[PDB]
């Protein structure tokens, strides 16, 4: 026998802001214990019309070797004590994709009442303690698979194909690039030099970067024109990344701007996040 | 009283 | 935070039997969960007299622990009487022992009245628990990476392939600039004509082996971890090998521990070599 | 009470 618990701490800024209606919900970002991820769920407006004025939290087992045991409690911190507390009478069975919880676990009226203040600042952070049991591990490498190929673009090895971008040359992959994005592909198949001239030479060295490897470490210092080559080159992730980049510098400064820029790239997340923005400043 | 929806 | 709960049943035969004085101590045998524990009783005492003393003794370990132990008799049904338990953790250390100095009354046990020693065997029941210890949204839903899957779908379907590997007459095709970052082996063949032969790993096998030289991942690894780590080891596939010697090591049992040590042993497999042989040791 | 022999 062995059992091993671990906490999260999850924090959902102005409770009342959210716009989640009555069966959508928040997933909070995984976690472990230092092979399975886990995370948390709430329902702002209740799971279904039953508990429309409740709030629904459970913990989700997200990722995991293909079952495990485990005993958990939830409640929510005040100074940072627990209030409101509710926890399972025994360990439930969790795998790849299972979630337990309580479907009614605090009634919105309750919690939005700030005589309780279980909103300070109007801040909810709720609290979550799972005790996983077993009954009675050699050192994995990480993941390499983005950083040996994003060698492949660094060091031009192996190439086969050049993208003349404003007559500047870069060697690629034809594969690659075809396989990481739609637009590319449309061209390999319908013969290996290819001209774009539709983004700047940094930017375009960024995206690319992207491309092989998933990541892109300027992107906070060129997001307007990396949201606008990820846009057109059909990079949905990259122009996902770009469009949080801009929301989360946005302001009464570069509001107006950063709508315009959304609507032309059709930035759907940050259209969003830019209207309720301006408007809750008007 | 714990449930699921899976 | 982390809790290990193991335990021990120690049968002492023909109890009022024992030729112990006040002082004299008599150890069990060393039981474990990597560390050696074991158990200590004197009949008569340290000093008291009348009362039986009872410790729990960690008896080897590789240089501090903590742990909670409770201790009781079992009758003949057995069910648990009489016990006492350390209200929280003690720490052990290499030749330590905590316990109770006056554990129960040599007069109240012998008492058939009681039945505490069974056909004059007294059952003493431990149970020991080491532990040990061991974060705002954004507003913006950032899909989850895709590279692993995308690279997959060349594999998959044969898109834009530049090279072709015969494994055992079978031919698959594939990609230099992938194969070459992805392994040293390749790398170096591709370095010095677009057909490599494969001549030690089975199609099966190889099948599994690109799957993860352009996803990272095996899903079938379970399936075929000892091949797979012959062909991870043959291709420079170092963290397909630790995967694999990850899978091996979690599948060690009585009837297999001689053999998954000699696959270790041919391929270089220093973490599940030593699991291994940590293993057959514990089982001597 | 707990104690140790050492």
């Amino acid at each position: 026998s062995k059992v091993v618990k671990f906490s999260y701490m999850w924090t959902i800024n102005n409770f009342s802001f959210c716009r989640e209606e009555m069966g959508e919900v928040i997933k909070s970002s995984t976690f472990s214990s230092g092979k399975l991820k886990w995370c948390l769920r709430v329902n702002p407006k209740g799971l279904d019309e039953e508990s429309k004025d409740y709030l629904s939290l459970y913990l989700l087992l997200v990722s995991c070797p293909k079952e495990v045991r485990a005993k958990f409690k939830f409640s929510i911190l005040n100074k940072g004590e627990e209030t409101k507390a509710m926890e399972s009478q025994r360990a439930y069975r969790f795998v790849q994709g299972k979630d337990w919880g309580f479907k009614k676990f605090i009634r919105r009226g309750f919690l939005l009442d700030e005589a309780n203040g279980l909103l300070p600042d109007d801040k909810l952070t709720l609290f979550c303690e799972v005790s996983v049991v077993q009954d009675s591990m050699v050192k994995v490498p990480e993941c390499r698979l983005a950083d040996e190929l994003g060698g492949l673009w660094e060091n031009s090895r192996f190439t086969d194909c050049c993208l003349c971008v404003a007559g500047q040359e870069f060697q690629a992959h034809k594969a690659i690039l075809a396989a990481r994005s739609p637009v590319f592909s449309a061209m390999f198949e319908h013969k290996n030099r290819v001209e774009i001239n539709d983004v700047e030479p940094e930017v375009f060295k960024e995206m690319m970067c992207f491309i092989y490897t998933g990541k892109a470490p300027n992107l906070d210092k060129m997001a307007d024109d990396l949201l606008a080559a990820a846009d057109k080159y059909a990079l949905e992730r990259l122009k996902v990344m770009c469009e949080d980049a801009l929301c989360s510098n946005l302001s009464v400064e570069n509001a107006a701007e950063i709508l315009i820029l959304a609507d032309l790239h059709s930035a759907d997340q940050l259209k969003t996040q830019a209207v309720d923005f301006i408007n809750y400043h008007a | 009283e714990v449930t699921s929806t899976t």
